[PDB]
């Protein structure tokens, strides 16, 4: 019974670690996706300005 | 950037505007050489009339 309690404690520790890392990954994931959205926006717009060079 | 778009627009359009005022001025200049041409034609015809006047006299 004592060994079962120790193993259960360690398993619960690991599982809480799992959940916390998953939440951190979620936050990072959202930030990276928004970053790339605005990156592609600014890149397209620099290209549009270059198109302006073509129109000139 | 959108700001860049507007910048090139105002600058290029003012450039075309200035060139176009240049050519409208040049059109007025052309009409001015025209007026000068008719005035010189009238002056030469008047000189011919005066010389014929003196000869008739």
């Amino acid at each position: 019974s004592d060994k079962l309690k120790e193993a259960e404690t360690r398993a619960e520790f690991a599982e809480r670690s799992v959940t916390k890392l998953e939440k951190s990954i979620d936050d990072l994931e959202d930030e990276l996706y928004a970053q790339k959205l605005k990156y592609k926006a600014i890149s397209e717009e620099l290209d549009h300005a270059l198109n302006d060079m073509t129109s000139i | 950037m959108d700001a860049i778009k507007k910048k090139m627009q105002m600058l290029k359009l003012d450039k075309e505007n200035a060139l176009d005022r240049a050519e409208q001025a040049e059109a007025d200049k052309k009409a001015a050489e025209d007026r000068s041409k008719q005035l010189e034609d009238e002056l030469v015809s008047l000189q011919k009339k005066l010389k014929g006047t003196e000869d008739e006299l």
